[PDB]
């Protein structure tokens, strides 16, 4: 609804590798950070640390 | 894209604003240079000048309130507002960031450290005696600033965004109430100040402050409310409310600042957080998304382009 | 269900950990009631029975390192390991909040904040002039605290989750070491502290710490490093680690606490940062999440029930 909306923003045009299509799936929907709007700051800083690990890279 | 323009405090903690000396340094290296008020109600105002005509992305947070006493809980997070608006060349964009409210514990006090760590339960005895807290106040943390935005008129400021500031958690405060948050777009309803009581309230948009420990209003600079009058003459509780119009800490917390002050508890209870502020958008602007508690610390302010 | 125990620092910050008056209140009105240690290596270990036999997820969040000098730039958050466990009925897990490490800026002595504001310049003299800092040390963040989970079994600890913490943001800090996060999975490996240098490194899990700054391990009660010697006699830069075997503050940073711990500076070179700790998920769980640097400020611990 409005957390897809409100994220991208923090995070800018992040990109995700197929290798970590649940990987992502799993910290966006279901972890306690990005379940929590009060936690959105964290939920951000989580999915750039993501982007950057070397699974999520290329 | 290096439309990436990044507002912070310039390090600048507590009731005042920062200086033109301290944004300098902040901002060395980067693509921002502002202009800072020296003295007046402008005192701590970043001015910073519009470079282009496009439709910009303003990204507003406020600041976090004040933690609470011997519980230390989680701390009221500030408001998050973000907003599109169309700017013109060379438009004098005025940002106030807004500090965190202060803290109770810890403290430079000898008596009051020794309260910090739970050696001294003086402020415990008079409650179990005495059933309620007249003497011996303080405890709670101070009200958040709050973050405006806001360009000048022919004569009047007329806001933009302002993104309101968390309240201070009370000194016994074992709960955090989890209240939603409050976001006016008529500019016909004016933004007073709080209800403050024992404790400051928050500083509002235009109003005439004028109890000390309760947060000045923007156009009276904003500045943080003084600590509670009882917690001192007793104590050394300098627990004030954050630079944005954050309210003086007791022991009840002070309310945060924005665009209406958040109220305060009217009878010095303990265990009773104050009331956070209330957040203010433009009619011109489309809100991005809404209004939501997201902001611990100090605030910031964000503009790009995206659209 | 939603039965969730939330575990925080009790109010306590520095090198050392909380007290059980600061735990007493800081979980008062919740479902949450913990024994503290009070004194030896357990001291400001927090203490939990598990009440029934199912399958927990454990949630832990290490703590942020010290800011830096006077470029305040962002500090080096701490890194969060989320896990899947089964645990028994009445199983004793121990549980170490990890507390953020000191920061360089602001402080509270007049000469020092000078220096922070950019107006007191001998930092920045002497390393033009001698092109080292060998005088005039100091500046630096300490090292975060680590979150350590573990249970006892008959004599020794066996770690469960450990959430490493960010290390300390170095004086001159003008860039942001751009690290990536480390996860062990091996028991076997064993988790020493980090290379202790100038500045002082992360504790580990267990180790023989030698040096007053370096980060104590787990086992030898995981306090925060003291402030470098250097940065003593000259200044009052009371830079230490964080509760959890974070390292002491100096010209560089401190390194962070962890398993293994994050190494540190070994030429107190002002540009340098102190590296951030390795991470530990037991093999009897399974990793929900893999570790994030998310957390800044203190840590915290959470129990949500997954599967
Ligand atoms: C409670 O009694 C009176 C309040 O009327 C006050 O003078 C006294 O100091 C209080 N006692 C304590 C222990 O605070
Ligand atoms: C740099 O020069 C010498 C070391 O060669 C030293 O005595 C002097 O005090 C240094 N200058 C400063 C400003 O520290």
């Amino acid at each position: 609804r409005m957390k897809d909306k409100f994220l991208k923003h923090l995070t800018g045009p992040l990109y995700f590798s197929p290798k970590c299509s649940k990987h992502f799936h799993r910290l966006y929907h279901n972890t306690r950070d990005c379940t929590i709007p009060a936690y959105y700051k964290r939920c951000a800083r989580l999915l750039t640390r993501l982007a950057v690990s070397p699974v999520c890279m290329e | 894209p290096t439309v990436h323009w990044l507002f912070t405090t310039c390090g600048a903690s507590g009731p005042h604003g920062p200086t033109q000396a301290q944004c300098n340094n902040a901002y060395q290296n980067s693509n921002l240079s502002v202009e800072v008020g020296s003295e007046g109600p402008l005192k701590g105002i970043q001015i910073w000048k519009v470079p282009a005509t496009d439709t910009y992305s303003i990204s507003g947070y406020g600041a976090a309130g004040g933690k609470g006493g011997k519980n230390t809980m989680m701390r009221s997070h500030g408001v998050s507002v973000l907003g599109i608006f169309n700017l013109e060349k060379d438009d004098m964009l005025y940002i106030l960031v807004g500090q965190q409210g202060e803290d109770a514990c810890p403290s430079t006090n000898q008596l009051i450290q020794k309260v910090c760590i739970g050696e001294n339960n003086v402020i415990e005895e008079e409650i179990r005696v005495n059933r309620s807290v007249h003497e011996w106040a303080g405890g709670g943390g101070g009200g958040g600033g709050a973050t405006y935005v806001f360009k000048m008129k022919d004569g009047v400021p007329v806001p933009l965004i302002i993104a309101a500031g968390g309240g201070g958690r009370a000194y016994g405060a074992k709960t955090d109430t989890f209240h939603p948050e409050r976001l006016e777009n008529n500019s016909s309803v004016l933004g007073l100040n709080g209800n403050s009581g024992a404790a400051g309230g928050g500083g509002g948009w235009n109003d005439n402050t004028s109890l000390l420990w309760a947060g000045k209003s923007l156009q009276e600079g904003a500045t943080g409310g003084h600590s509670c009058p009882q917690a001192m003459k007793k104590w050394g509780w300098e627990t004030r409310g954050g630079f944005g119009g954050g309210g003086g800490g007791c022991s009840s917390g002070g309310g945060g600042g924005g665009y209406i002050g958040g109220n305060a508890a009217s009878n010095n209870d303990p265990e009773m957080d104050g009331e956070d502020g209330v957040s203010f958008i433009s009619p011109l602007g489309i809100l991005y998304t809404p209004a939501l508690k997201v902001m611990e610390g100090h605030g910031e302010v964000n503009i790009k382009h995206y659209l």
